[PDB]
């Protein structure tokens, strides 16, 4: 219960649909409401994920 | 007193800020206005005037 | 003539100025002993405020005078 | 006309604070300062405060000085800082109070028309004891004694803001108290309910045998004040109460008498499924 | 401790909040939902949520700042 | 020089101006000035917080006349006690806690001005629900910059009283400033006095529930309790005949267990058993 | 020290808005420019008595409150036919239609001149007086001079401009002409072609 | 070294934006996909010579 | 360049609803206070004066302040109907100079006697005893009718600052158009 | 007094300002779902005594701009287009102003100013009161000046309709206006209505005709089922005036 509340109390993350990018460890994510952005991956994922 | 609109957000009543004259500004006139005070800094020509030499 | 900048932080800040100075001088003198600059210093003697258009004579600031350091205070 | 007060919990902090802000070298063993309020239509309400310097010689026991210039910035001061706030009196600490109080009340009426004192408690914290507010007026005495002040009480009450409330859960982190109690809180809420209810009736009988020996003369207010209760008690006879006492005393035990059955039957399918996942496991290791 | 942890998602609910729309979802304890403002969210769910009520785009419950479902 | 043991020591009064301040003007970013004593190099206290009065928008903030600050710490001094100023604080309601644009700025002067005027940052519209987000930071210089920024680890103290989350660390965390941690002055004849006047009661204990609409509650308990055992009968024993798995969709997004129709009789034993023993004393103490 | 305190606090930055309706249990309905709604229970600097429905009051982006109102604004079209400060012309530019300068000097300057001259008599002076005729001779040019000399901020409405492509707009433009032509007391209108609207 | 150091002067969430018209003066007028227009300065390793309108 | 903290402390008793002088002695008493508040005025600016009742109750009117335009205004209209109490009139008095903003300050009060005292010899005693462990200098300067040559005052002028004091002296004015030509000889500049 | 212009000022500058919003339901006996004009859908609470009751499903409140509960609620909107449409002074005439038409004068003030006064006289007999009237005939004969006479005498509410600032370029906005109309005319019970120039609006219903034209038969058919159709209009009577009585609709 302590565990479901401390992640409970933390903003909300974007969806962002990628059909492909590029490479060097930077993406390109185009959300719904507003354009496309140039963002950085994770360390939790990989890179090749187009 | 100057009524000046985004026609995206609203329409804003705002004054010159302290750097130019109130001579050069006038009705139809990009100007550049403050992100927070919106104020107008630095009146800009609509990209004059290559419409002229030719 | 000494004078002494009681500032609201309990440091007495001495100086060595003229009665013919004026305000932004003294402010200058702040500026280059430490590093304030002068549009972010409020000098106030007995509960007035200096302005930069005049001298300390207007004033009535003689030797040895109390003065008040206020800074620009401004949030965002 | 005031019903009652509110006393937010932010200015008898500060009057700690100023309890502890002369102790250092004052052995004036009370605390006078100015108390400032939103009358709102009839319910008085508290937000912030202030202190004054303030002191009173034991010797012939009417000399007091306050300070009126420091009355006049600081509220003044507050007024340009927050345009909402304005006078509704002053306060002062220790239980025994002194006799300048209606001298300090009879001079700054002439800031406050309906003018209010507040007595807290410093250091008598340990039973269940709240502050406390009277009232100025001034009427002769009753019908034909003589004349006098008798500050009347009018009842108080706490009552926090939305910050001010959830501000406080943050700060204690002990022990919380929380919300509807599972039968522990409920009956020690019963116990040291009625730990109060004695602690006033020792104290009746007290004053009682005081004046009914004679010593200190008596108050007719009081009397018929106290006549009323003993009257007006109830009295359980028949048909009245022991019809209807059992009508819902015999009601709430078909309930908890649910109680029995259904959570009979909670602990034992926990039984039943433990004694099969016992023996399964048990029959299959070997 | 644990009649702490009641209270706790007991008023975690009974706030003014916004509403939304169940979009769809991942997994256990985890759904993506969009608002009515537009700009689809991704947030995780409570188990005091029953499962099966959430099969079409239903009216659900969103929080201010941790924008979950409530 | 720079320590990581420092915990500054606010009082619970000072806490309770900076919420009051904060929710008085929401929309227009209150601003006022941090009053303590610096005892020794690396713990601050401070006990009593002034304010100030603003001219600011919703999201930048001005100041008035100074000759209203000296002429307050002027007044302070003759009445409770006098001190020296230990910061400033703000509101930033909007999002969390970072040191804006001017706010370095006058950081900068305060630190050059004064000692090191520890800054703090409030959401008013944050501390709901218990929690509050508030927090304290402070500039370290921009010299330092090859060697260690709030290095030298006296204690191991420091790790668990402050974690960063990735709003924080983005702005200016923590190559422009750092955290500092917070600890709370508690003591006595102010604490549990608080707690004396606030959530106490002397009658509650022995007042009926007033059976006009205590037994009317009870109606609509065993009614959907009733509802819920016509659920229990099917449920389980269904599960327990047809495939023996102790596992799928009646384990992973299910909610009628043993755990939910207890608690309703949980509910309806405290809310009588202490209803029915509160009409027991009076029938023995009211004569 | 009150009027400094709201000197300082007074901005600038104004957001400019449209009255809906005012009630008084004094509170106003106001709608933004930014498509958005709101509700005060006191306007704040100016009075309920002197505010209508339609009004660009400056409000605060902030705290919502009506700072200053000076509106004066129309449509592009009506402010464009506002035709004012013309050179004069003398009566005795036109020759041999002098009796119907007569009848026009008999019509429109004594009820702007001398009200006085009939209020006494008890008659009530007529609004309306059309020229006719063969084209080019004394329409347009007679009241081009009326309005030379007697100045009575001169108004010009042509015909086909009220017949606009989409439905609905000359019943707009007419009408707004004429709430200008209202609030400035001193004016008068002037209608030319008015066959190519006359079916 | 240098490289690097000017990979990382800039913000890492770099929003796409869209030239509209070029000033000669180390600034220039662009476009957010909102439409919002905003009088921002230009860098100086941007290489100015495939800039654009459009 | 002295620093002190000038306490005046006029009388407005019932006693003050006469003219024995030509002149009001309400006027006689109020152009008394304009005479010493521009006194310690000229000599040093960083000094204060504030006025203080007795009759009938000792209400702080104005607090000790370098300001003179707050006594200014009050100085007027004081309707002068109580009656006489000097016993707390000194105790309040002290007491008005330990709540101050300065401890660097002199202590000097001026007292305005413009009635008979009828107070018992023991009681002026103690407040003398108290003032030489508290070392208080107190004008006493006397107003109107004045019984000449009192036990009273002239008792408490003596255990006042005996054995080589300061010199508070006793002023008494004859009746008659006299003005303040007795309280600016010697009490001006030697007091 | 200029004193008491500062200090109302001082209070005036500490506001806040509300969310104008409307109750779409009720969820529980604290839950009442709501929605800005153009904001998003919330789950609000009461202050403490607002009458709960009185939120009824489709009302209008104002919200908290940070608390975002119920404040105080509102009416209804009057929308400012027919603001105009009823603060005007007919002529301050009393019958006086009229002459050789008192056969027909005293016949209109029968059928309306009976149930708007005396109702006595439509219970006693078994019949409904009834609705409005139509002034036709060439112009010159009243037509305006008998409308000015009735609105000067017993003016309770009244609506002025010129019958063309009603349809504009946009197709849906001249039935929504005429909808809003009457919806102010219906809360304010005793009220009379003004139309002028219904042949504007007019015409016989008929075949393909230029879909500009179709606007105002669905324009014409809002006004048929608002004035009898399913909502029983109580206490509102209508005097149209026209100036050619022969093509309008018979359904009308
Ligand atoms: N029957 C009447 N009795 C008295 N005065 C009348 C009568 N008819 C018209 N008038 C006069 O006419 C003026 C009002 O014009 P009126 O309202 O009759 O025009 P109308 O018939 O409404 O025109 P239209 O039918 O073209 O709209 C008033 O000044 C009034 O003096
Ligand atoms: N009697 C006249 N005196 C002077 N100029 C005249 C006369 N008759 C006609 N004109 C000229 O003829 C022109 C047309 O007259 P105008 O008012 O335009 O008539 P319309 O409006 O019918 O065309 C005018 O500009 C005027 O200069
Ligand atoms: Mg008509
Ligand atoms: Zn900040």
């Amino acid at each position: 219960l302590r565990e479901e509340l401390q992640l409970l109390q933390e903003q909300g993350s974007y969806v962002g649909e990628v059909v492909r990018a590029m490479d060097k460890k930077k993406v390109l994510v185009k959300v719904h409401p507003e354009g496309k952005f140039v963002v950085d991956v994770d360390k939790n994922i990989d890179i090749n994920d187009v | 007193k100057y009524i000046i609109n985004v026609k995206q957000f609203a329409k804003f009543v705002v004054d010159l800020s302290d750097q130019v004259a109130p001579t050069d500004i006038e009705e139809g006139m990009r100007v550049g206005v403050d992100r927070n005070k919106y104020q107008i800094h630095i009146p800009l020509p609509p990209k004059i005037d290559p419409t002229v030499t030719m | 003539m000494q004078i002494f900048v009681k500032t609201l932080t309990g440091k007495t800040i001495t100086l060595e100025v003229e009665p013919s100075d004026t305000i932004e001088n003294v402010k200058a003198k702040i500026q280059d002993k430490e590093g304030i600059p002068p549009d972010q210093q409020r000098l106030i003697f007995a509960g007035k405020q200096l302005e930069d258009g005049r001298t300390l004579s207007d004033y009535n600031i003689q030797r040895e005078s109390t003065l008040h350091l206020v800074l620009r205070l401004r949030g965002g | 006309a005031v019903q009652k007060v509110v006393v937010h919990p932010l200015v008898l902090l500060s009057v700690v604070d100023h309890f502890n802000r002369i102790g250092k070298v004052g052995n004036q063993k009370r605390v006078v300062g100015v108390l400032l309020g939103s009358w709102q239509k009839k319910v008085l309400d508290v937000s912030n405060s202030f202190a004054v310097p303030f002191d009173e010689d034991d010797k012939d026991d009417s000399v007091w000085f306050l300070d009126h210039d420091y009355l006049e910035n600081m509220y003044g001061m507050f007024k340009k800082v927050n345009a909402r706030e304005r006078i509704v009196g002053w306060y002062h600490t220790g239980p025994k109070l002194h006799k300048n109080d209606i001298a300090i009340n009879e001079l700054m009426k002439r800031y406050c028309p309906n003018s209010v004192l507040v007595i807290i408690d410093v250091k008598p914290k340990d039973l269940g004891l709240p502050t406390e507010a009277y009232i100025s007026v001034e009427e002769v005495h009753d019908d034909g004694t003589p004349t006098s002040k008798t500050f009347e009480h009018v009842t108080s009450e706490i009552g926090a803001e939305e910050a001010e409330e959830v501000g406080v859960e943050h700060l204690l982190r002990d022990i919380k108290d929380t919300t509807v109690g599972t039968l522990s809180q409920r009956i020690t809420n019963q116990v040291h309910g009625l730990k109060g209810l004695n602690s006033k009736l020792l104290d009746i009988r007290s004053y009682l045998e005081k004046v009914a020996t004679g010593k200190l003369p008596i108050n007719h207010q009081i009397i018929y004040q106290l006549q009323d209760v003993f009257n007006l008690l109830p009295d359980v006879s028949l048909q009245e109460f022991v019809k209807a006492f059992y009508l819902k005393t015999n009601d709430q035990m078909v309930v908890v008498y649910l109680a029995s059955l259904i959570r009979s039957v909670v602990a034992l399918h926990n039984l039943i499924n433990n004694k099969i996942a016992n023996r399964d496991a048990e029959k299959k290791e070997g | 401790e644990f009649l702490h942890a009641q209270e706790e998602v007991k008023r975690i609910q009974s706030i003014p909040l916004v509403i939304g729309q169940f979009l769809e979802a991942v997994d256990q304890n985890t759904a993506i939902v969009g608002s009515t403002t537009g700009s689809n969210y991704y947030v995780r769910i409570l188990s005091t949520i029953d499962r099966e009520l959430l099969k079409p785009n239903a009216s659900v419950a969103l929080h201010k700042h941790s924008n979950a479902l409530v | 020089a720079v320590d990581t043991a420092e915990q500054v020591y606010i009082s619970s009064l000072a806490l309770l101006k900076m919420l009051k301040h904060g929710r008085a003007g929401v929309p227009m970013e209150v601003m006022g000035l941090m009053l303590g004593e610096f005892v020794d190099d690396y713990t601050v206290r401070v006990i009593d917080v002034f304010a100030m009065p603003q001219s600011g928008t919703g999201v930048s903030v001005e100041a008035v006349d100074p000759v209203f600050q000296a002429k307050m710490l002027d007044m302070l001094k003759q009445t409770g006690r006098p001190e020296m100023v230990v910061g400033w604080y703000h509101s930033h309601p909007g999002f969390g806690c970072w040191l804006s644009g001017v706010d370095i700025n006058t950081q900068q002067s305060f630190e050059a001005l004064s000692e090191r005027a520890v800054a703090v940052v409030v959401d008013p519209i944050q501390s709901v629900k218990g929690k509050v987000v508030i927090d304290a930071f402070r500039l370290i210089n921009a010299n330092m910059m090859v060697l260690g920024h709030e290095p030298r680890q006296t204690t191991s103290n420091l790790g668990h009283l402050n974690k960063p989350s990735i709003q924080a660390l983005i702005h200016g965390l923590n190559r422009h400033y750092y955290s500092i941690t917070i600890n709370y002055r508690k003591n006595e004849l102010e604490q549990k006095m608080l707690l004396n006047l606030h959530k106490k009661s002397w009658m509650e204990g022995l007042t009926l529930q007033d059976y006009s609409e205590h037994c009317k509650h009870n109606e609509s308990v065993v009614k959907e309790m009733l509802e819920l055992a016509k659920n229990y009968n099917k449920a389980v024993e269904e599960e327990d005949k047809m495939t023996p798995e102790q596992l799928a969709i009646k384990n992973v997004g299910k909610q009628d267990p043993k755990r939910h129709l207890e608690e309703h009789v949980d509910v309806l034993m405290t809310s009588n058993i202490v209803q029915c023993l509160a009409a027991m004393l009076d029938t023995v103490v009211f004569k | 020290e009150n009027s400094e305190k709201i000197k300082v606090n007074k901005t600038l930055p104004y957001l400019v808005s449209n009255v809906i309706e005012l009630l008084d249990v004094k509170c106003a309905v106001i709608k933004t420019s930014t498509r958005q709604t709101y509700f005060l229970p006191v306007i704040g600097l100016v009075d309920a008595e002197k505010l209508k429905p339609g009004d660009l009051v400056g409000v605060n982006k902030d705290s919502y409150l009506i700072l200053e109102t000076l509106p004066t604004e129309y449509d592009s079209r009506v402010k464009a036919m506002e035709v004012d400060e013309r050179p004069t012309e003398q009566y005795s530019d036109i020759g041999g239609l002098d009796k119907q300068i007569q009848e026009l000097v008999e019509a429109i300057v004594l009820p702007m001149n001398h009200k006085e001259k009939f209020e006494n008599l008890g008659i009530q002076p007529p609004k309306g007086v059309l020229m006719y005729g063969p084209p080019g001779t004394g329409k347009t040019l007679l009241a081009r001079a009326c309005a030379a000399q007697t100045k009575a901020t001169f108004l010009k409405l042509a015909g086909p401009q009220l017949v606009q492509m989409f439905i609905g707009d000359g019943a707009k433009l007419v009408r707004d002409a004429f709430a200008l032509a209202k609030e400035k007391a001193p004016s008068i209108i002037f209608i030319d072609e008015l066959d190519a609207i006359g079916t | 070294e240098e490289r690097s150091k000017v990979d990382d002067l800039r913000g890492t969430p770099m929003s796409v934006g869209t030239l509209e018209e070029i000033i000669d003066d180390n600034h220039a007028i662009v476009s957010t996909s909102v439409g919002s227009e905003h009088y921002v300065s230009i860098l100086s390793f941007v290489d100015k010579d495939l800039l654009e309108p459009g | 360049m002295v620093l002190e903290s000038t306490m005046v402390c006029v009388d407005n008793s019932e006693y003050m609803r006469n003219g024995d002088f030509l002149p009001t002695r309400l006027q006689a008493q109020q152009d008394a206070v304009n005479i010493v508040c521009h006194s310690k005025t000229r000599s040093n600016p960083e000094n204060n004066v504030g006025l203080i009742t007795l009759a009938n109750d000792c209400e702080v009117l104005t607090t000790l302040t370098p300001d003179t335009g707050r006594i200014l205004s009050k100085l007027h209209t004081v309707q002068p109907k109580g009656k006489i109490t000097f016993c707390t009139g000194i105790r309040v008095a002290h007491l008005a100079l330990k709540h101050r903003q300065g401890k660097n300050h002199k202590m000097r009060i001026i007292a305005f006697v413009g009635s008979p005292v009828e107070d018992n010899e023991k009681d002026l005693v103690k407040l003398a005893k108290r003032l030489k462990k508290e070392k208080v200098n107190v004008d006493i300067i006397n107003f109107g009718e004045e019984e000449v040559n009192t036990e009273k005052l002239t008792a408490f002028v003596n255990t006042l600052n005996g054995k080589d004091g300061t010199g508070s002296h006793l002023v008494t004015v004859p009746p008659g158009p006299s003005l303040a030509d007795a309280l600016i000889s010697s009490p001006i500049l030697a007091g | 007094k200029q004193y008491e212009k500062s200090e109302n000022d001082l209070k005036a500058l500490q506001s806040v300002g509300q969310i104008v919003g409307e109750v779409l339901k009720q969820l529980t006996e604290e839950k009442f779902i709501v929605k800005a004009t153009n904001g998003p859908r919330y789950v609000v609470g009461c202050r403490r005594q607002l009458d709960k009751s009185k939120l009824k499903p489709g009302t209008r409140v104002a919200l908290d701009m940070t608390t975002l509960t119920i404040m105080r609620y509102l009416p209804r909107e009057v929308d400012p287009l027919v603001y105009n449409m009823s603060h005007e002074d007919p002529g301050n005439v009393s019958y006086s102003e009229i002459g050789g038409l008192s056969e027909q004068i005293r016949e209109l003030r029968e059928v309306i100013e009976l149930p708007l006064t005396n109702p006595e006289l439509f219970q006693r007999v078994g019949i409904i009161p009834p609705k409005g009237c139509l002034l036709y005939g060439p112009p010159g004969t009243g037509k305006t000046l008998l409308a000015r006479a009735v609105a000067s005498q017993l003016d309770c509410n009244f609506l002025k309709v010129v019958s063309s600032s009603i349809v504009d370029k946009y197709i849906g906005e001249s039935a929504r206006l005429i909808r809003e109309m009457f919806n102010y005319a219906r809360d304010h019970q005793p009220c009379i209505i003004f139309m002028d120039e219904i042949d504007a609006i007019g015409g016989r219903r008929f075949s393909e005709g230029t879909s500009a034209d179709r606007e105002i038969q669905r324009t014409l058919m809002e006004l048929l089922n608002q004035m009898d159709g399913f909502d029983t209009l109580h206490r509102v009577k209508m005097i149209m005036a026209t100036n050619r009585p022969d093509t309008l609709d018979p359904a009308l």
